[PDB]
């Protein structure tokens, strides 16, 4: 009973291991989420050098 | 025609594409070892022992190139059997030339050796249907709290796009 | 735009040296492409993201006006040079000097 | 290299022009920290006691210069094609990017001005060199998406830095010749992962200070040096040249760790080709690793007897021996990570 | 049993091992008859041994 | 179950028991990671193995302390990485569909004689 | 199980303390008859403990391996008398023996991978430091150099398979079977070079001679047969492919049998007359291994255990000649009955257990091999023959020319036998005696 045990723990973790394989597969195969063959683009700093730009037109005068 | 692969048509379906596939593989190999090779060791004075250097360093890999191509052609076409011992054969021919321009005939052979072995392998992956240098379909850009890592101090702006 | 490797203190400066958001003839384009990258990534935002890459590289990067200029040019010399135009009608109506 | 409070700022201003670099964004502002960790690593690398060392500087200066304004022309003609600096089909320029960035980190092509230097420096100007000088081009290498240059430098690398370590005498010229192997399995984690890179550059780089520790402290700079070096109890010297063993990739010891985890990923991405052709070619690293081994696996040799003392500094082999212990039982430690994952 | 299930593969590899055991000592059982038949019936092995054969 | 469902193989159902060394090996294999590495220290300096026990001590503690706390993060690294790969698959039904079980009555394949 | 690693591991501290040399040999025959106590072993995995497991294969490998260690401290007394690194010697062989039980109780094929290429360091210690000749760095370096070329590739095997399947148990990888020739050929040649062969033997016979004693035990003993404790836990999921590819394995390891027992008719060595010996045992070995019959894994099972003993048991003989006569060459070693008459009871009854002997274990793994191979072709008549005829051609020429004839003059005075010697070739031949006795025990794994 002891080996039935660790045999159905090592099977279902070949399981989980196989299906975390074919979900990894699928992720990088896309890019869709935000976890693991993501690449995050951030557009920070064009909003603040807008609204730089766009506060520099009241600073415009004399 | 100098755009040609060498398994766009079946074996023993064209000579020449194959000719020139080969040999333009080979006269690549041997323009990149004939580059590093008459600046760094035996550096040549002149314009003659110069281009006569690159002519011994790639048109043997040229004659190499063509004759394992046409005893693979050889091989396929004598008989109705397309397998991986007509690469053997080839790679041995392809040995055996080498071993004339070395004008050793042990060379020749220990060379056929080894190209043989070469060409029984990638009809192995010709005939199983795998490549050597696959795209990888899994590329970790990053690891974990890859969103969370973001240790930078100005603030952010609203951005103008949403999910709704 | 690059995706840095680490996000430290030091990106901070780096990062608004250039970009078309000071005033531009189509930063309003740049910005479009940008928040799309925000949204897809920049992977995703490759593949799925290419109708307002085109555009913005269309603008500032000037090529197919330019092209459709050497085009306009070029025909119009090899109709001189195979004698369909000739004369004082080789060049058309001037445009005024402050009509741009 | 403590002599000066000048040299701590140009190793922080090195520190600093290396994460400006691995932070920008854009093609020019990773420039910008080039010319700034370059700045800052001319005058390490430069000493008044060696002659050899003021034209390893010239060296140093002279290929970086020419990879920097690869870098920059390549990089300024991507933005004059597309103005975005990524790039959506790649092209020749993005080639040009990776070579300026593959003569600025020395792969095999372009690898020769490394062990030339080599030749005429200290131990820890070369420790500067082979880890922190690493970090600066590699982590650019890792934006494009290329894969038959990667192929190239990484084959390249593998045979070519592990054949000409074969003949070399020198301790410095080995150890270049090694870094360049290893510098190779980075590159093929490269193709692959930008963390299981980091984990085999972060042990690499653990590696090379217990390593290049061992030389500094009791200045050893040939092989027959270190038949001649008195280590006070020979089973210390042998306990001691066992991060040889750990660094050629030996399963009791660490450094077969991030070896493994590079082969574990990519026999899961589908590369066995190259994998067979780099450890194939890690061999003879190991036998360049065991011919310095020769001088304390053996457990009695022919010494020279004026010398009876073993001379070392005190902070410097303290941190010494921690390092070494953890080179050589720190796979105990694969149940506490989780950076794998 | 299912494929994905290792449960039901260790129980029937082990009924299949003791049945295994259990045949072979079937047919050894029957070769000891066999040769306690030809033991006994020593002259005339050759008719009385032949259903057990 | 007769279903392969690809849901309830990543989702905790808590029938699993952590064994004994599971939450104290890594503090204890730190602790005798720092006791070597200052007796390593004292050898090197030909010191006595077993001189300085302050240094021994405070080893001891500093891998103790670093195992307990990066055993932590591990634990939260895994659960993490446990709900990333629950969420994908939520997320997308299509991709990892539930799979019928096959009973081995239903398959016939290969038996290789040995002969 | 823990309870004899967590022993070897609190036995590590002996080794530090002086004067504490035959104390580590006394813990380690005791924790070899706690090893003989807990036996209730079947052909599944029992007493499972984390990732550490053991079957019959796996209590045979390792009590032989105990074995092999506790008699492997008990020849090496010349490390004693001198002042050669005796705490250094101890840590090495308590650790060499750690990464044996480690890699034969190994429930999975990584861990066993692992542990497996870890014991090779250790062995590399013991050539390079202890041993007595010029020739160790040609000795390690050939052993380190073939099985890690021929090793590394077997790496990629081994991930390919759990990317395919996904676990990494024994029994679980035993469902699945793989039609692939280069993933056969990754699994196979890292076994098929530590097991000898006759085209990939070179490390054995340039290794065995310049090692020490306790290298040429641990060498013949127990790791000629990690390649077959590998190949016994491969081939269960490779049958097509290697029954495709099994031939030329054979017919080379036959042929090679044949031509190796041909040369150590002409050797004039003592310690490499044995290491050819061990090429034509294995040959045997490795031809019945791939038939893949029941009786052809018993009886390698039987025989790899029965060699492990006579092999080891041969070079503790040719150790305590080389000890006194000075030198391993078979012209110096003559007429050994006038000076050491006690000895050749043990020559003799260890040379007669390296071919077909009477109440040995060797002749019942060679009757359970040979059918195999019968069972396998009726051309392997003829070879198995010439085989079997010249491996006791060979045998008996080591016992008679270096245990009969005049005496090799112009020798000087040396000691005589000692009891430690005998008691040291006592444990090699009762073994081999006693467990004819319970061998159902030690053939009957499956
Ligand atoms: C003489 C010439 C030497 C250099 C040749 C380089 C050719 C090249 O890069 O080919 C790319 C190719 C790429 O292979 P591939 O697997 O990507 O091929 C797929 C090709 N398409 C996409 C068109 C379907 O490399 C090879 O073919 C390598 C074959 C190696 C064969 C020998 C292996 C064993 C060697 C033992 C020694
Ligand atoms: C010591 C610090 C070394 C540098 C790592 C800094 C860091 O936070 O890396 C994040 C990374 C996580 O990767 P990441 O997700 O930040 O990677 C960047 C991803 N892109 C390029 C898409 C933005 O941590 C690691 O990879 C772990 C390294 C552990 C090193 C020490 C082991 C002991
Ligand atoms: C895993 C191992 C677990 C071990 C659990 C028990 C450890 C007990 C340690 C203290 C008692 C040791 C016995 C003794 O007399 O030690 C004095 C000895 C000798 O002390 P010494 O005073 O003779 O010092 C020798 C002289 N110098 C310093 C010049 C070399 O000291 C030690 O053994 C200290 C080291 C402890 C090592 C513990 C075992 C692990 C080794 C792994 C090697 C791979
Ligand atoms: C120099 C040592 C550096 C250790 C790693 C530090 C963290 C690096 C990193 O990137 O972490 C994030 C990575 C991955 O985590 P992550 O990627 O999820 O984290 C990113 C998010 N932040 C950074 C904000 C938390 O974690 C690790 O690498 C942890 C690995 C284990 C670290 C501890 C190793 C040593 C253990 C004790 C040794 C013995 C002590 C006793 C003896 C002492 C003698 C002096
Ligand atoms: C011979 C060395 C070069 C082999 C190159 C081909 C390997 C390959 O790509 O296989 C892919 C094939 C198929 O792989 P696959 O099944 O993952 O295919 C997936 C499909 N693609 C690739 C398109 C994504 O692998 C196998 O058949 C299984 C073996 C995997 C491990 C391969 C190791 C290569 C080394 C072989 C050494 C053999 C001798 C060892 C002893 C002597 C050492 C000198
Ligand atoms: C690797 C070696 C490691 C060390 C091994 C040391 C010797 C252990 C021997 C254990 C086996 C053994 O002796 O079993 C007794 C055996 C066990 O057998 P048994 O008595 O259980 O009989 C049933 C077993 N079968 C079916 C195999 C017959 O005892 C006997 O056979 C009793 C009579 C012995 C013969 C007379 C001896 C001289 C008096
Ligand atoms: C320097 C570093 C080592 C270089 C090793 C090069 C090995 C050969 C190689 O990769 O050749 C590349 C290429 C042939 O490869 P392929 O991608 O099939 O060509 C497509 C053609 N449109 O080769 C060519 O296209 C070469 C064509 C001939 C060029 C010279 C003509 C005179
Ligand atoms: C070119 C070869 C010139 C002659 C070399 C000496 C004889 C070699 C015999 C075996 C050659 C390989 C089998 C024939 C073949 O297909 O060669 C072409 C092949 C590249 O062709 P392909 O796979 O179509 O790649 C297209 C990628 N764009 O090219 C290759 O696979 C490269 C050649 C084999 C590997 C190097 C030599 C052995 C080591
Ligand atoms: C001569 C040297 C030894 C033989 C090397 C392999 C070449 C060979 O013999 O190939 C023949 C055979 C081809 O396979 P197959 O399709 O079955 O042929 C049936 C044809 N009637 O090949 C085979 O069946 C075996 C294929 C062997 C594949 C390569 C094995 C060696 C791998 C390591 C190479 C580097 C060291
Ligand atoms: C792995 C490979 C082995 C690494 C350790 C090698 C130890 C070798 C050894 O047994 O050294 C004995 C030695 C005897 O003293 P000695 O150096 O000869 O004194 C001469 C004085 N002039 O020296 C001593 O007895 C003192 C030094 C003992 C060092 C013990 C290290 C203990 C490490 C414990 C944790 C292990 C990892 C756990 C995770
Ligand atoms: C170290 C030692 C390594 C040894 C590696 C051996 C690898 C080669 C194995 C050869 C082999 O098994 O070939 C079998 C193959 C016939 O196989 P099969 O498919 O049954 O025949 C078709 C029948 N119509 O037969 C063949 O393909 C014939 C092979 C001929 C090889 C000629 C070599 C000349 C040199």
């Amino acid at each position: 009973e002891k080996s039935l045990h660790y045999l159905y723990e090592e099977n279902e973790k070949a399981q989980i291991r196989l299906l975390e394989d074919e979900v990894r597969r699928k992720m990088s195969e896309r890019n869709d989420y935000q976890a693991y063959y993501y690449r995050p683009s951030v557009a920070k700093y064009h909003r603040i050098s807008k609204e730089a730009a766009d506060e520099l037109e009241a600073l415009r005068g004399d | 025609l100098l755009r040609s692969k060498y398994y766009d048509h079946p074996d023993g379906e064209d000579a020449f594409g194959k000719i020139v596939a080969t040999n333009k593989y080979a006269v690549s190999a041997g323009v990149a070892w004939s580059m590093f090779d008459v600046l760094t060791l035996s550096k040549p004075q002149g314009y003659l022992p110069t281009l006569g250097r690159f002519a011994y360093n790639t048109g043997p890999l040229m004659g190499m190139a063509t004759a394992f191509t046409l005893t693979t052609l050889v091989a396929t076409n004598a008989r109705g059997k397309d397998d991986k011992i007509n690469y053997l054969i080839g790679g041995f021919a392809a040995g055996g030339v080498f071993g004339a321009w070395k004008h050793n005939h042990v060379a020749g052979l220990c060379a056929g050796l080894f190209l043989g072995i070469a060409g029984v392998i990638k009809k192995m992956s010709i005939e199983q249907g795998w490549e050597f240098f696959p795209n990888t379909p899994i590329k970790q850009y990053g690891g974990l709290n890859i969103a969370g890592n973001d240790w930078t101090i100005m603030a952010d702006p609203p951005k103008n796009w949403t999910t709704e | 735009s690059l995706t840095p490797f680490l996000r430290l203190p030091l990106t901070d400066l780096t990062g608004c040296l250039i970009n078309h958001q000071t005033y531009d003839k189509c930063g309003k384009f740049e910005m479009k492409m940008m928040e799309c990258f925000e949204a897809y990534g920049l992977e995703r935002g490759k593949r799925e993201c290419a109708d307002l890459i085109s555009d913005f590289q269309e603008c500032v990067g000037m090529q197919k006006q330019l092209m459709r200029f050497h085009a306009m040019r070029n025909e119009r010399y090899k109709q001189w040079l195979k004698g369909e135009r000739k004369g004082q009608e080789f060049f058309a109506d001037p445009p005024r000097v402050d009509a741009y | 290299m403590f002599n000066n409070s000048s040299k701590i700022l140009f190793i922080t201003i090195m520190i600093i022009g290396t994460l400006i670099t691995v932070t920008s964004n854009s093609w020019l502002g990773a420039w910008m920290g080039l010319e700034i960790n370059l700045l800052s690593f001319i005058p390490l690398l430069s000493d008044n006691n060696n002659l050899m060392s003021t034209e390893a500087s010239l060296k140093y200066f002279l290929t970086q210069v020419l990879a920097s304004t690869v870098l920059l022309f390549s990089s300024i003609l991507l933005m004059l094609k597309n103005n975005m600096n990524n790039e959506i089909n790649e092209s020749f320029t993005s080639m040009i990017i990776m070579s300026a960035l593959l003569l600025k980190s020395g792969a095999a092509p372009f690898h020769f001005w490394f062990p030339n230097m080599m030749e005429g420096l200290t131990w820890m100007n070369a420790l500067m060199l082979m880890t922190w000088q690493k970090i600066a081009p590699l982590m650019l290498i890792s934006y494009l998406n290329i894969k038959y240059l990667l192929l190239i430098s990484v084959i390249l690398s593998v045979i070519i830095g592990a054949i000409g370590g074969l003949n070399q005498t020198s301790l410095r010229k080995l150890m270049a010749f090694s870094s360049i192997n290893h510098l190779g399995w980075m590159l093929s984690s490269l193709m692959i992962s930008e963390s299981i890179w980091l984990i085999y550059f972060f042990f690499y780089s653990f590696l090379s200070f217990v390593l290049t520790f061992m030389f500094n402290i009791f200045k050893l700079f040939h092989l027959n040096q270190l038949f001649s070096w008195f280590v006070n109890s020979k089973i210390l010297k042998f306990t001691l040249f066992m991060n040889f063993l750990s660094l050629g990739g030996l399963p009791p010891f660490l450094g077969f760790l991030p070896k493994w985890l590079v082969i574990q990923q990519l026999t899961l991405c589908n590369q066995y080709f190259m994998l067979t052709l780099m450890m194939m070619s890690t061999l003879i690293t190991l036998f360049f690793y065991l011919r310095i081994c020769y001088s304390a696996f053996m457990m009695n040799y022919f010494e020279n007897n004026w010398i009876m003392k073993m001379n070392m500094n005190s902070i410097n082999y303290n941190m010494y021996m921690i390092m070494t212990f953890f080179s050589i039982f720190g796979l105990f430690l694969i149940s506490l990570f989780y950076f794998m994952f | 049993c299912y494929t994905d299930d290792a449960v039901c593969r260790f129980e029937a590899d082990q009924q299949f091992r003791r049945d295994r055991m259990v045949d072979n000592e079937i047919v050894n059982i029957l070769r000891q008859r066999f040769e306690d038949c030809t033991l006994y019936e020593a002259p005339d092995h050759m008719v009385k041994c032949r259903p057990l054969m | 179950s007769a279903v392969n469902d690809p849901l309830e193989l990543l989702t905790n159902k808590g029938t699993h028991e952590p064994s004994f060394l599971s939450p104290i090996w890594n503090p204890i294999a730190c602790g005798v990671a720092g006791v070597g590495a200052a007796i390593f220290i004292n050898w090197g300096f030909r010191k006595p193995v077993f001189s300085g026990i302050q240094k021994h001590i405070a080893f001891g503690a500093i891998g103790v302390g670093a195992g307990a706390y990066f055993d932590q993060k591990r634990n939260e690294y895994l659960a993490k990485r446990d709900a990333v790969l629950r969420h994908y698959i939520e997320l997308h039904p299509d991709d990892f569909p539930v799979k019928e079980r096959k009973t081995y009555g239903q398959v016939l394949e290969s038996w290789v004689p040995v002969r | 199980m823990l309870k004899i690693i967590f022993f070897l591991l609190f036995l590590i501290p002996f080794c530090f303390i002086n004067n504490m040399y035959w104390m580590v040999q006394i813990m380690m025959f005791f924790i070899s008859f706690i090893f003989l106590l807990m036996n209730n072993f079947m052909n599944y995995w029992s007493e499972i403990s984390y990732f550490l497991g053991c079957d019959m294969l796996s209590y045979g490998l390792i009590l032989l391996s105990l074995w092999i260690c506790s008699l492997m401290l008990l020849a090496s007394e010349m490390i004693n008398k001198h002042n050669n690194y005796k705490n250094l010697f101890l840590l090495n062989i308590i650790i060499l023996l750690l990464l044996l039980i480690l890699t034969f109780s190994s429930m999975s094929l990584f861990m066993f991978y692992l542990f497996f290429e870890s014991s090779l360091i250790p062995t590399l210690f013991l050539i390079l430091g202890w041993g007595y000749q010029p020739e160790r760095l040609q000795a390690g370096l050939y052993l380190l150099f073939y099985t890690l070329l021929v090793s590394l590739p077997m790496l990629i095997g081994i991930f390919y398979v759990m990317n395919k399947i996904g676990s990494m148990n024994f029994y679980l990888m035993n469902n699945f079977m793989f039609n692939y020739d280069l993933l056969y050929f990754c699994l196979l040649c890292a076994f098929l070079v530590k097991m000898p062969m006759f085209l990939v033997h070179l490390w054995l016979p340039k290794a065995h001679v310049e090692a020490p004693v306790s290298g040429s035990m641990i060498l013949a003993g127990i790791m000629l047969k990690l390649g077959g404790y590998g190949m016994l836990r491969v081939i269960s999921f490779l049958q097509l492919m290697n029954l495709k590819y099994s031939f030329v394995w054979i017919s080379i390891s036959l042929v090679g049998g044949v031509l190796v027992s041909l040369v150590c008719l002409r050797q004039t060595d003592l310690k490499a007359l044995i290491a050819y010996s061990s090429v034509a045992h294995m040959g045997i070995v490795l031809s019945g291994l791939l038939t893949m019959t029941y009786w052809g894994l018993c009886g390698s099972y039987t025989l790899m255990i029965a060699h492990g003993l006579c092999s080891s048991g041969l070079f503790c003989l040719a150790n305590v000649s080389y000890e006194r006569l000075g030198s391993r060459s078979m012209l110096i070693n003559k007429g050994l009955l006038n000076f050491m008459p006690s000895m050749t009871l043990w020559w003799f009854l260890l040379s007669s257990a390296n071919m077909a002997a009477p109440p040995t274990l060797n002749l019942l793994g060679e009757i359970s091999l040979l059918n195999s191979i019968v069972s396998w072709s009726w051309i392997s008549m003829i070879l198995l023959s010439f085989l079997s005829f010249f491996s006791a051609a060979y045998t008996l020429y080591l016992y008679s020319f270096s245990q009969h004839g005049k005496l090799f003059s112009g020798v000087y005075s040396f000691s005589s036998g000692k009891i430690r010697e005998y008691l040291l070739m006592l444990l090699h031949w009762l073994p081999l005696n006693l467990l004819i006795l319970k061998s159902e025990s030690f053939m009957l794994w499956l």
